[PDB]
RNA sequence: AUCGAGAGG
C-alpha cells in the first residue's frame, strides 16, 4: 500500500530522514530539566522517517538496559559477553544430545526490559536472575 | 544464537572504523575485540 | 571440589580442643584463648560484657581469616584477678540476662491473644 | 517484670511477632539475631533415594527441591542428630522418611504438591515431619508437574541439622532490626541533596521514641539499649520459640565454654 | 523457539558466514602515492551475474 | 624461538585469581588440590626425619603428605598403591617427594611477562578453596585484576634453586624498582580509600572500636595509646590508631599548597618517630609515590619489615572501612539543579561562539595567518571551542560535589577516578573524535542521513551535549560509538606492536651485564658503558632530591 | 693465557659480597647441608638447611672462595672470610 | 681514579652543599656527636647503593622501557608507538621531520 | 609533674572548616593583650562558640598502658570540662624575646604564642590540655 | 524451570503461592502489584521472585516422551 | 618558548624568546646561515645529525628523543636504561639498528643471532663461514642448558 | 557478569548472618566494589538499580528501552512513592557487630549472568607427567594433563633477576634434559654408547 | 599428530 519503502546505502544518500514523528509537527520554555537535550532539526524538507532508532542495534547490544547512558565499549564488551552467559538455549534441551550444554536452574526474566526484548523472546528464554545487588565496601574482597 | 546467524566476515583502506554507511545496517557496539575487531560485524 | 565439609564450621574434628589458652608475651595480667569453631555471634558477645567489668583492662577479639570458623580473644586483667574468672563471670553474666529475657517473653507472649 | 531485659511485645500472629527489646546492650540483640537465624536446629530432607522419574526434571533438581519443604519440627528436642545416634546409618530415634509416588493419570496436567508426601517411619509420637501447609486450598508446595503418562518415585529421609551448615534448616525468614530511629547517637552520617530530613523517609517506629530537641547539643556517653525487632518464621517452629529457642541456643553456646573451662 | 536458519552436516548444526566484498562493476579513482610515476587511475573490476 | 628459548615445564600450575585482605605480601593462596599435586624433593636428615616419616605415613591423598619415595638404587616407589606404603622406614641419603607445605618459596607468575616484576617468588599458604590468594598490594607489578584472570605457578626443584627465590626473586626484594627508582606496590582500593576517610580530622573512634583495632596489628607492644580526648569521653584520633602500624624511628616530611604548620585543611604530612603529627593520609603518602613511606621503610627498616607494613596498614583500615561502609549510586552523579543551568547554558553560549565563528568564514571575513589553510583555522577554533566547553562544564560540575560524595571522595583518596570521569558522567561527555579530526563526511557532505548537507554544526560533527546522566541521542550514540571503536582498534593494534618492539629491545640487550670492572660489556667484551648508569649505581636506593646550591640569587647563596 | 692469577695485594674489586654471590654461597652450602653434611655452628633450635647456612654466614664458617672473573681472563679469589656482608 | 672523581662528581655537590660549614652549624644544629653518624650512614647508604656485577641490566634496561610502552596511548607531531618504531629502526623516510632553529 | 602555663582566653572566631563536628578557635589572651593561641577544638564534645571567654590550662603530667578510670580511686587533675593529651613538634622563634609554641593532639593542633612560658614549656612529648567553663 | 520453593535473598516460601497468583490475575482481574501484596510477599527481595518467574515447565510438558 | 634563563642578579628568571619550528628538514645548509644561533640548532631527524654533527651528538640527541615518547605519555624511566639502549645503537661506528639488519649481522656469535629471526639463513651462512661459537651468550646457554654466566653463574665457587 | 561490561569472580561465600542487612531484613545476593564504577563509568548499571527497584515494588515492568523520556529524576519521584530514598540509597546495619554501618548503602535488584568461565573446569595442576614424542618435552593442554609453558618472554623475566640456577633446572632438569656421547674428534653425537 | 575455526585476560 505505499506506507514503507527498503533503502539501501546508495538509495539513502538521496533522502532526508526525521527522527520521531514528533519532528515533523509544527511547532511556533518549560521543559523538564532531567530530560536530555534533543536540538530542534531546523530541517524540514523529509522525505522519510525512522521506525525506532532504537533499530540500528544488533540481537546482542539490544539485550543491554539504557545503552544511551553507558560509554560506548562497555556496550561492546557487555555484546560479546551475552553469548557467555548461561541460560535455556532451546525449551527441547533435554531432548537433545550436544556436545555440551548449560541450562540455569530458575532462570528470570529481566526486571529492566528493552522494548526490542519482546522481538527477541528473551523474556520468554532468559540467561540471567534479579540478583540483590548492594555495591558496598565490606570486608575487602 | 541469533547472533551467530547474522554475523559477516571481511577477510583482509579504514575497514575496521565503524562507517558514517554502517547505520541502521549493522550494530555499531557488537563486534569481536583484539584478533579481527570490526571485521566482523553483526547485522 | 576444594571446599571443606559444611558441619566444619560448628564440628570439631582430630583431637582441636574447644579452648586453647595461652600466655602473652610483653604483657602482664593478658591471656590469649583460640576459640574453635565459632563465629561473631559468641566472640562479640564475650568482648561486650567484658568491658561492662570494671576490672578489665582490654578485651578484643578477631577473625584472622573468614574462611575458618574460628577466633582469637584476648583480655588484661587487674593484678589478683586470674583472667579467666573475667571470662567466667561474663560467660555466666550474659545468661542471667538471656534467661531473664526468655521468662520476659515467654510472659509477655502469653499476656498476648494472638 | 525481672531485671535485666525487658520485652514489650507490638503484634503477634502465628505468621511473625513485633516486639520492642529493651535494658539490651547491642551485640546481645546482634547475637540474637545471628542465631535465630543459623543455629538454632530443625528437620529437613537430607537424603533423596529415586526409583523411577520419567518427568522433565532431574533427580537432583527435585532434590534439592525436596530439602528446601518446611516440615514440622516442634518436637525437635526429642529428635537426635544423626552424626550422634549409634544406628548404622538412619533409625526412629535420628530421622524420619517420607515417601512420594505419582503418575500422570489425567489428560490434564498433574501437579505434586508437599501434602503427597507420606511418612513411612514410626513417628514414636512426637509433632515431627508433618510438611507446613499454610496455604489456604490444602495444597502444599508445588513440588513437580506431570503430563500424561509420566512418573516418578522416590525415597526422602529427614534429619537434623541447622542453617549454618545449610539453608533448609532455616526456622526464621527475616529479622526486622532497628535501633534509634531518630538518629541520636549519629551512628550514621546521612547522604542528602538539600535537606537529609526532607529525603530521608521517617521510619514507623520514630513514633515510639521522643522527638530530639535541636538545641540541646549531642548526648556523648549514651549507648543504644532499645531496638525494635520482627521475627518471621516459615512454619516449621512456632514465631515465640523461634526466639525462644533462639535464646536457649545462645544460653546453651556459651554454657560449652563454661565446661570446657572446667575441663582445662 | 528455534528460528532455523542452519543446516545439520552430519548431526552437527553449521551456518553459513555472511562474506563482505566490495561490489563488481562500479567506478573509483585513485590518487597514487607522491612517489608514483602515474598520477591517478580510474578503475573498475568488470563481473558477471 | 618454541622448544629451546621457551618449552613447557614439569612441576607448573595454574588457575584463577582473587585476592584476600588477610594475607600478607609475600604469601600466596596455593589450593588443597594443588599442593597434593606439586612436590619437593627433600633428602632425609636426622633434622627432617620425624616430619618426613609422618609425612609419608601421611599418603598422597590428604595434606600434608608425599608422593614418592627415591633410595638410593634409584627406583621410585610409588604411594599411590604400593604394597609397602604404610610400613616404610626411613634410610639417610633417601628422597621423599613431599607435598608443597606452607612457607615454601614458590614462584608466583602472570602473563604478559613484562616486567621482573612479573615472576617474583612467594611463600605458600595452603588455603581450602579453588582459586589463587595473593595480597591487594600486588597487583599492580603484575597488572592483575580478579575479573578472571589466571596466574602461573612455579615450583623449585633443588636447593640453591629455593635460595635463588628468596634471596633474589622474592616480593619484598622487588618493592622498590629499578625501572622508574621508585616503588611499584602500594596501599589501593579500599585500604587507600578507607585510609583517608580514617584519618580525617573529624573521624574519631571510641574505646570498644580501638580496642578491636589495636589487636588487629599482628606486631603489637600491648601499650594502649593515651587517648587524644580525655575528659568529656576518651575518644580516639584515627590518626593516632593507624599510627600503630607505623614502626618507629621514621620521619615523613612532605607539604602541598599552603602548608602552614598550623595547616587549615589538614594537607601535607608529618610523620615523627613511627607517629603521625598532622596531614590527611592519602594517594601521595601511602602510594607507590617517589618518597612516600613506602620508599621510606624500605630504606630505613628494610625489605621484610616493609612487606609486613602492608599487612598491618590492610588489617586495620579494612577493619574500620568494615565497621563504616562505603558505597556510590547515582546520587554522586546528580548536581545541583542551578549548576545544570548553569551547564546547559554554558553550552549554549558555545553554541553562539561556534555559530558567530562560522559565520565570519562564510563572509570571507578572516585573517589569512601563516602556515594553515583558512579551513584549518576554522577547525582548529571550533575543537578548541568545544574542548574548553566541556571543562568549563566539568569544572562546573566538580565545584557543586559535596565533601560526601563518594565519587569525589574516591578522586581525593586517589583509589578510582579522574575529573573527567566526574565531567562526562554528570556535565557532558564532550566531542568524538575519529582519525584525530571531527567527525568525517561519510556520507556525500553529511555525516548521517537526518542532516541536510554542509552542515559543519557541533551536534552535526560528533559533539555530544547530553551527558551519560542525561542520556545521549541517537545521532549521539553513533558518533560516541564511531569514536570508541577506534579506541578498541588502537588497543589492539598497539598490543601486537608494543608486544614486538620489546622483544626486539630485549633480544638486543640481552648479555649486557655489568662486570666485575663495573664496566657495561656484552658476550663479546665490547664495552658498552665504562661505568654502569655513568654513576656505577643500582637503579633502586636512587630518589631525587633537589641540589640547593643551584637556583637562587646570588645574593641569598651567600647570606 | 698461562696461569693468569692476581696477586692479593692488587684487588680493585669489590669488598663486598653482592647478592648474587650471596644467593650462590647460601645456596650451594644449604645444597650440601641438605646431602647430610657437618654444621660449624650450635644450631639454637633450627633445621631448615637455608637458615643454617644464614646462621652459618653471620659467623663466617663456610669455607668456600669466589673466583671472581674479569673480561680478560684473569681472576681475584675471594675467601669469604675477606668478604664483607650488607 | 679519575674515573672514580669523575664518577661521585655530581653526588659531592650535593654533599658539600648540605654539609657545609654554616649550613651543618645553624641551619640543623649537628653536635660532633651527630655529624660523625651522618658521615657513617652517608658511607654505607652509598656503598651500598653501587650496583652488583652480575646485573643483567639490558635486559632490565629493555624491560623498563618496554612495559610503559604497552601503556601509551594518545600538536601534530607522530608521538608514541609510531615515532617509537620510527625510532628504534632508524627510520631514514620519518613521518614529521621538523627543525627547531634558534 | 606539675602545672606548666595557666591564662584565661577571650575566642574571637570560630571557624568549622570543611569538618562537621570540629572547629578551628581564634583566641587572645585576656587581661595580656600580646598574647595569643589558635587551636583545634571539638565542638560536639565542647561547643565552644563566639563572643565566649575560657580558661586554659597545659600540665605535665595527672609509656604506661591507658587503663580506663575504676573508681574515683583514680582522682583527676581537673574540675575543668575538656582535656586532651597531644605532643610538641616545633617551636617557631617569632622575634626576639617572642616565642611560639606547636601542639598537635593526635592531629588535632595548636599554635601558642607569647613570652612567658620561656622557662615554662620543653620539647617533650608529654603535654596535656585543660579548658574551664 | 518451575517455581522457587523460596525467596533466595530472605528464605520465605514461595512455592505455594504460585497457582493463587495466577488466579488473582486471571479470574480476580487484579494488577500484578496488588497481587503480590494479596499473597503477604511485601518485600522486594520476595516480590522479585514471583514477578520475575518464566514458568518454562509447561513448555517442558508439550514434549510427549 | 618561555625559556628559563639566569637573571643578573644570578637567580633564574622566564625569558621568552621567538622559536623558528619548520616542517622540513636540510641541517648542513639551515645552520650555516644568518640570523640563527648555529650553538642551539635541533632537528628531530637525529639520523642527520649524525651525519652533520658527528656521532656523540647523534647520541644525546638519540636519547632525547626517546626521551620525548615517554614524557609525552607522562611516565618516567631512569636514564640510565634509555642510554644503554641509546649506547647500543651508538657504540658501533654509526647507527646500529634493532631489526634484523642491524645487531642480528653483528659478530656476536651464531646461535644467538639465529634466536631472533632469519633463524635457519644464519645458521647457514654460519656453517658456510666455518664460524666459531664463544659460547658466552645467554642465549647459547640457555640453547645448551648450561647455567649461563648470569649473576649466579658469574663466577665460580671453590673451596678455601 | 552483569548487563553492563562489569566481569568479575567470586572472592569469598558470606552466610546471611555475616551479610549486611537492611531495617526489613532483606540481604544482599550480591556485593560490588564501588571503585569498579567510575573509571568503567557504566552509568545504566546504576539506572539499572533504579528502575529494577521501583518494578518489583510497584509489581510493573521496568522500559529501560534507549531513545525514551525515562529521567532518573522521574524514576526516584516513584521510589519515595514507595517510602525508600529517591536515590537509591538504604540504611544498612553490618551483620557481624549489629552497629549501623556509618555510610548508606546503594541497594537494589539488578540483572546478573553467570559465565561458562568456572575455577574447577580450569584448575590445572602438573608435576612429573607424560612426554611428547618428538621434542621429549611436556605435552600441552589440562585435558591431556599437561605442562605449563615457561616462554621466552619469562625466561626474559630470569634473566633480569639473575636466577641463573633457577633457569638452568627449569630448561632441563624440569623438562626434556638428556644426555648424549660425544668424540674428541668428529665434535658430533656420531658416537657408539654400548653401556654396560 | 596436523590443519582449522571460535573463545579468555
Ligand atoms: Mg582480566
Ligand atoms: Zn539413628
Ligand atoms: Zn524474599
Ligand atoms: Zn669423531
Amino acid at each position: 500500500e505505499g506506507l514503507v519503502e527498503y533503502i539501501d546505502a546508495e538509495e539513502e544518500e538521496s533522502i532526508l530522514i526525521a527522527m520521531q514523528p514528533e519532528d515533523l509537527e509544527p511547532a511556533e520554555l518549560d521543559v523538564d530539566p532531567a530530560k536530555r537535550i534533543r536540538v530542534s532539526h531546523h530541517a524540514t524538507t523529509f522525505t522519510h522517517c525512522e521506525i525506532h532508532p532504537s533499530m540500528i542495534l544488533g540481537v546482542a547490544a539490544s539485550i543491554i538496559p539504557f545503552p544511551d547512558h553507558n560509554q560506548s565499549p562497555r556496550n561492546t564488551y557487555q555484546s560479546a559477553m551475552g553469548k557467555q552467559a548461561m541460560g535455556v538455549f532451546l525449551t527441547n534441551y533435554n531432548v537433545r544430545m550436544d556436545t555440551m550444554a548449560n541450562i540455569l536452574y530458575y532462570p528470570q526474566k529481566p526486571l529492566g526490559t528493552t522494548r526490542a526484548m519482546e522481538y527477541l523472546k528473551f523474556r520468554e528464554l532468559p540467561a540471567g536472575q534479579n540478583a540483590i545487588v548492594a555495591i558496598a565496601c565490606y570486608s575487602g574482597y | 544464537t541469533l547472533s551467530h546467524l547474522r554475523r559477516t566476515n571481511t577477510p583482509i583502506a579504514k575497514p575496521r572504523q565503524l562507517h558514517n554507511t554502517h547505520w541502521g545496517l549493522v550494530c555499531p557496539a557488537e563486534t569481536p575485540e583484539g584478533q579481527a575487531c570490526g571485521l566482523v560485524k553483526n547485522l | 571440589m576444594n571446599a571443606p565439609d559444611r558441619f566444619e564450621l560448628f564440628l570439631l574434628g582430630e583431637g582441636e580442643s574447644k579452648l586453647k589458652i595461652d600466655p602473652d608475651t610483653k604483657a602482664p595480667n593478658a591471656v590469649v584463648i583460640t576459640f574453635e569453631k565459632e563465629d561473631h555471634t559468641l566472640g562479640n558477645l564475650i568482648r561486650a560484657e567484658l568491658l561492662n567489668d570494671r576490672k578489665v583492662l582490654f578485651a578484643a577479639y578477631k577473625v584472622e581469616h573468614p574462611f575458618f570458623a574460628r577466633f582469637k580473644l584476648r583480655i588484661q586483667t587487674t593484678e589478683g584477678y586470674d583472667p579467666k574468672d573475667a571470662l567466667k563471670n561474663a560467660c555466666n553474666s550474659i545468661i542471667n540476662k538471656l534467661g531473664a529475657l526468655k521468662t520476659n517473653f515467654e510472659t509477655e507472649w502469653n499476656l498476648q491473644t494472638l | 517484670s525481672e531485671e535485666g531485659p525487658q520485652v514489650k511485645i507490638r503484634e503477634a500472629s502465628k505468621d511473625n511477632v513485633d516486639f520492642i527489646l529493651s535494658n539490651v546492650d547491642l551485640a546481645m540483640a546482634n547475637s540474637l539475631r545471628r542465631v535465630m537465624i543459623a543455629e538454632i536446629p530443625t528437620l529437613a530432607i537430607d537424603s533423596v533415594e529415586v526409583e523411577t522419574n520419567t518427568t522433565v526434571l532431574a533427580d537432583e533438581f527435585i532434590a534439592h527441591r525436596l530439602g528446601l519443604i518446611p516440615l514440622q519440627s516442634m518436637d525437635i528436642e526429642q529428635l537426635e542428630y544423626s552424626r550422634d545416634c549409634f544406628c548404622e546409618d538412619h533409625c526412629d530415634k535420628c530421622s524420619v522418611v517420607l515417601t512420594l509416588q505419582a503418575f500422570g493419570e489425567s489428560e490434564s496436567t498433574t501437579n505434586v504438591y508437599s501434602k503427597d508426601l507420606v511418612i513411612v517411619s514410626n513417628l514414636m509420637g512426637r509433632n515431627i515431619g508433618h510438611p507446613i501447609i499454610q496455604d489456604k486450598e490444602g495444597n502444599g508446595v508445588l513440588i513437580c508437574k506431570l503430563r500424561k503418562g509420566q512418573e516418578l518415585k522416590l525415597t526422602c529421609v529427614a534429619k537434623k541439622g541447622i542453617a549454618k551448615e545449610h539453608a533448609k534448616w532455616g526456622p526464621a525468614a527475616a529479622i526486622e532490626f532497628e535501633y534509634d530511629p531518630w538518629n541520636k547517637l549519629k551512628h550514621t552520617d546521612y547522604w542528602y541533596e538539600q535537606d537529609s530530613a526532607k529525603e530521608w523517609p521517617q521510619s514507623k517506629n520514630c513514633e515510639y521514641e521522643d522527638p530530639p530537641n535541636e538545641g540541646d547539643p549531642f548526648d556523648y556517653k549514651a549507648q543504644a539499649d532499645t531496638f525494635y525487632m520482627n521475627v518471621e518464621s516459615v512454619g516449621s517452629i512456632p514465631v515465640d520459640q523461634v526466639v525462644v529457642r533462639g535464646i536457649d541456643t545462645l544460653q546453651k553456646k556459651v554454657a560449652s565454654i563454661l565446661l570446657a573451662l572446667t575441663q582445662m | 523457539f528455534d528460528m532455523g536458519g542452519y543446516f545439520i552436516i552430519n548431526g552437527s548444526e553449521k551456518v553459513l558466514i555472511a562474506q563482505e566484498r566490495s561490489a563488481g562493476n562500479i567506478v573509483q579513482v585513485f590518487k597514487k602515492a607522491a612517489p608514483s610515476p602515474i598520477s591517478h587511475v580510474a578503475e573498475i573490476r568488470s563481473a558477471l551475474e | 624461538r618454541g622448544n629451546l628459548m621457551g618449552k613447557r615445564v614439569d612441576f607448573s600450575a595454574r588457575t584463577v585469581i582473587s585476592g584476600d585482605p588477610n594475607l600478607e605480601l609475600d604469601q600466596v593462596g596455593v589450593p588443597k588440590s594443588i599442593a597434593k599435586t606439586l612436590t619437593y624433593p627433600e633428602v632425609v636428615t636426622p633434622y627432617n626425619i620425624d616430619r618426613l616419616t609422618q609425612l609419608v605415613r601421611n599418603g598422597p591423598n590428604e595434606h600434608p603428605g608425599a608422593k614418592y619415595v627415591i633410595r638410593d638404587s634409584g627406583d621410585r616407589i610409588d604411594l599411590r598403591y604400593s604394597k609397602r606404603a604404610g610400613d616404610i622406614q626411613l634410610q639417610y641419603g633417601w628422597k621423599v617427594e613431599r607435598h608443597i607445605m606452607d612457607n615454601d618459596p614458590v614462584l608466583f607468575n602472570r602473563q604478559p611477562s613484562l616486567h621482573k616484576m612479573s615472576m617474583m617468588a612467594h611463600r605458600v599458604k595452603v588455603i581450602p578453596y579453588s582459586t589463587f590468594r595473593l595480597n591487594l598490594s600486588v597487583t599492580s607489578p603484575y597488572n592483575a585484576d580478579f575479573d578472571g584472570d589466571e596466574m602461573n605457578l612455579h615450583v623449585p626443584q633443588s636447593e640453591e634453586t629455593r635460595a635463588e627465590l628468596s634471596q633474589l626473586c622474592a616480593v619484598p626484594l622487588q618493592i622498590v624498582s629499578p625501572q622508574s627508582n621508585k616503588p611499584c606496590m602500594g596501599i589501593v582500593q579500599d585500604t587507600l580509600c578507607g585510609i583517608r576517610k580514617l584519618t580525617l580530622r573529624d573521624t574519631f573512634i571510641e574505646l570498644d572500636q580501638v580496642l578491636n583495632m589495636l589487636y588487629w596489628v599482628p606486631d603489637w607492644d600491648g601499650v594502649i595509646p593515651t587517648p587524644a580526648i580525655i575528659k568529656p569521653k576518651p575518644l580516639w584520633s584515627g590518626k593516632q590508631i593507624l599510627s600503630v602500624a607505623i614502626p618507629n624511628g621514621i620521619h615523613l616530611q612532605r607539604f602541598d599548597e599552603g602548608t602552614t604548620l598550623l595547616s587549615p585543611k589538614d594537607n601535607g604530612m608529618l610523620i615523627i618517630d613511627g607517629q603521625i603529627i598532622f596531614g590527611v593520609v592519602e594517594k601521595k603518602t601511602v602510594g607507590s609515590s617517589n618518597g612516600g613511606l613506602i620508599h621510606v621503610v624500605t630504606r630505613e627498616k628494610g625489605p621484610q619489615v616493609c612487606a609486613k607494613l602492608f599487612g598491618n596498614i590492610q588489617k586495620v583500615v579494612n577493619f574500620w572501612l568494615l565497621h563504616n561502609g562505603f558505597s556510590t549510586g547515582i546520587g554522586d552523579t546528580i548536581a545541583d539543579g542551578p549548576t545544570m543551568r548553569e551547564i546547559t547554558e554554558t553550552i549554549a553560549e558555545a553554541k553562539k561562539k561556534v555559530l558567530d565563528v562560522t559565520k565570519e568564514a562564510q563572509a570571507n571575513l578572516l585573517t589569512a595567518k601563516h602556515g594553515m589553510t583558512l579551513r584549518e583555522s576554522f577547525e582548529d577554533n571550533v575543537v578548541r571551542f568545544l574542548n574548553e566547553a566541556r571543562d568549563k562544564a566539568g569544572r562546573l560540575a566538580e565545584v557543586n560535589l559535596k565533601d560526601l560524595n563518594n565519587v569525589k571522595q574516591m578522586v581525593m583518596a586517589g583509589s578510582k577516578g579522574s575529573f573527567i570521569n566526574i565531567a562526562q558522567m554528570s556535565a557532558c561527555v564532550g566531542q568524538q573524535s575519529v582519525e584525530g579530526k571531527r567527525i568525517a563526511f561519510g556520507f556525500v557532505d553529511r555525516t548521517l542521513p537526518h542532516f541536510s548537507k554542509d552542515d559543519y554544526s557541533p551536534e552535526s560533527k560528533g559533539f555530544v551535549e547530553n551527558s551519560y546522566l542525561r542520556g545521549l541521542t541517537p545521532q549521539e550514540f553513533f558518533f560516541h560509538a564511531m569514536g570508541g571503536r577506534e579506541g578498541l582498534i588502537d588497543t589492539a593494534v598497539k598490543t601486537a606492536e608494543t608486544g614486538y618492539i620489546q622483544r626486539r629491545l630485549v633480544k638486543a640487550l640481552e648479555d649486557i651485564m655489568v662486570h666485575y670492572d663495573n664496566t657495561t660489556r656484552n658476550s663479546l667484551g665490547n664495552v658498552i658503558q665504562f661505568i654502569y648508569g655513568e654513576d656505577g649505581m643500582d637503579a633502586a636506593h636512587i630518589e631525587k632530591q633537589s641540589l640547593d646550591t643551584i637556583g637562587g640569587s646570588d645574593a641569598a647563596f651567600e647570606k | 693465557l698461562k696461569e693468569k692469577a692476581i696477586p692479593k695485594d692488587q684487588r680493585a674489586t669489590t669488598p663486598y659480597m653482592t647478592k648474587y654471590e650471596r644467593a650462590r654461597i647460601l645456596g650451594t652450602r644449604a645444597l650440601q647441608i641438605s646431602m647430610n653434611a657437618p654444621v660449624f655452628v650450635d644450631l639454637e633450635g633450627e633445621t631448615d638447611p637455608l637458615r643454617i647456612a644464614m646462621k652459618e654466614l653471620a659467623e663466617k664458617k663456610i669455607p668456600l672462595v669466589i673466583r671472581r672473573y674479569l673480561p680478560d681472563g684473569s681472576f681475584e679469589d675471594w675467601s669469604v672470610e675477606e668478604l664483607i656482608v650488607d | 681514579q679519575n674515573a672514580q672523581r669523575d664518577a661521585v662528581t655530581l653526588f659531592c655537590c650535593l654533599l658539600r652543599s648540605r654539609l657545609a660549614t654554616r649550613r651543618v652549624l645553624q641551619e640543623y644544629r649537628l653536635t660532633k656527636q651527630a655529624f660523625d653518624w651522618v658521615l657513617s650512614n652517608i658511607e654505607a647508604q652509598f656503598l651500598r647503593s653501587v650496583v652488583h656485577p652480575g646485573e643483567m641490566v639490558g635486559v632490565l634496561a629493555a624491560q623498563s622501557i618496554g612495559e610503559p610502552a604497552t601503556q601509551m596511548t594518545l600538536k601534530k607531531v607522530t608521538s608514541g608507538v609510531p615515532r617509537l618504531k620510527e625510532i628504534l629502526n632508524v627510520a631514514k623516510n620519518m613521518k614529521t621531520p621538523s627543525l627547531t632553529v634558534y | 609533674s606539675n602545672t606548666l602555663f595557666d591564662d584565661i582566653f577571650q575566642v574571637s572566631e570560630v571557624d568549622p572548616g570543611r569538618y562537621n563536628k570540629v572547629c578551628r578557635i581564634e583566641a587572645a589572651s585576656t587581661t595580656q593583650d600580646q598574647c595569643k593561641l589558635t587551636l583545634d577544638i571539638n565542638v560536639e564534645l565542647f561547643p565552644v562558640a563566639a563572643q565566649d571567654s575560657l580558661t586554659v590550662t597545659i600540665a605535665s603530667s595527672l609509656t604506661r598502658s591507658w587503663r580506663p578510670p575504676q573508681a574515683g580511686d583514680r582522682s583527676l587533675a581537673d574540675d575543668y570540662d575538656y582535656v586532651m593529651y597531644g605532643t610538641a613538634y616545633k617551636f617557631e622563634e617569632v622575634s626576639k624575646d617572642l616565642i611560639a609554641v606547636y601542639y598537635s593532639f593526635g592531629g588535632l593542633l595548636m599554635r601558642l604564642e607569647g613570652n612567658y612560658r620561656n622557662l615554662n614549656n620543653l620539647k617533650q612529648e608529654n603535654a596535656y590540655l585543660l579548658i574551664r567553663r | 524451570m518451575i517455581v522457587p520453593v523460596r525467596c533466595f535473598s530472605c528464605g520465605k516460601v514461595v512455592g505455594d503461592k504460585w497457582e493463587s497468583y495466577l488466579n488473582l490475575l486471571q479470574e480476580d482481574e487484579l494488577d500484578e502489584g496488588t497481587a503480590l501484596s494479596r499473597l503477604g510477599l511485601k518485600r522486594y527481595c520476595c516480590r522479585r521472585m514471583i514477578l520475575t518467574h518464566v514458568d518454562l515447565i509447561e513448555k517442558f510438558l508439550r514434549y510427549n516422551p | 618558548y618561555d625559556r628559563k634563563v639566569p637573571s643578573p642578579t644570578g637567580e633564574y628568571v622566564k625569558e621568552p624568546e621567538w622559536v623558528l619550528e619548520t616542517d622540513g628538514v636540510n641541517l648542513s645548509e639551515v645552520m650555516t646561515v644568518p640570523g640563527i644561533d648555529p650553538t642551539r640548532i635541533y632537528t628531530n631527524s637525529f639520523i642527520d645529525i649524525m651525519e652533520v654533527l658527528g656521532i656523540e651528538a647523534g647520541r644525546a640527541a638519540l636519547y632525547k628523543e626517546v626521551y620525548n615518547v615517554i614524557a609525552s605519555d607522562g611516565s618516567y624511566v631512569n636514564y640510565r636504561h634509555m642510554a644503554l639502549l641509546v649506547d647500543v645503537m651508538t657504540t658501533q661506528g654509526g647507527l646500529t639498528s634493532v631489526t634484523r639488519h642491524g645487531f642480528n649481522r653483528s659478530n656476536t656469535g651464531a646461535l644467538m643471532r639465529c634466536s631472533f629471526e632469519e633463524t635457519v639463513e644464519i645458521l647457514f651462512e654460519a656453517g658456510a663461514s666455518a664460524e666459531l661459537d664463544d659460547c658466552r651468550g645467554v642465549s647459547e646457554n640457555v640453547i645448551l642448558g648450561q647455567m649461563a654466566p648470569i649473576g649466579t653463574g658469574a663466577f665460580d665457587v671453590m673451596i678455601d | 557478569a552483569s548487563r553492563h561490561g562489569q566481569k568479575g569472580t567470586i572472592g569469598i561465600t558470606y552466610r546471611r548472618e555475616d551479610m549486611p542487612f537492611t531495617a526489613e531484613g532483606i540481604v544482599p545476593d550480591l556485593i560490588i566494589n564501588p571503585h569498579a564504577i567510575p573509571s568503567r563509568m557504566t552509568v545504566a548499571h546504576l539506572i539499572e538499580c533504579l528502575l529494577s527497584k521501583v518494578a518489583a515494588l510497584s509489581g510493573n515492568e521496568g522500559d529501560a528501552s534507549p531513545f525514551t523520556d525515562i529521567t532518573v529524576e522521574g524514576i526516584s519521584k516513584l521510589l519515595r512513592e514507595h517510602g525508600y530514598q529517591s536515590r537509591g540509597f538504604e540504611v544498612m546495619y553490618n551483620g557481624h557487630t549489629g552497629k549501623k554501618l556509618m555510610a548508606q548503602i546503594f541497594f537494589g535488584p539488578t540483572y546478573y549472568q553467570r559465565l561458562r568461565h568456572m575455577v574447577d573446569d580450569k584448575i590445572h595442576a602438573r608435576a612429573r607427567g607424560p612426554m611428547q614424542v618428538l621434542t621429549r618435552q611436556p605435552v600441552e593442554g589440562r585435558s591431556r594433563d599437561g605442562g605449563l609453558r615457561f616462554g621466552e618472554m619469562e625466561r626474559d623475566c630470569m634473566i633480569a633477576h639473575g636466577a641463573a640456577s633457577f633457569l638452568k633446572e627449569r630448561l632441563m632438569e624440569a623438562s626434556d634434559a638428556f644426555r648424549v656421547h660425544i668424540c674428541g674428534i668428529c665434535g658430533l653425537m656420531t658416537v657408539i654408547a654400548k653401556l654396560n
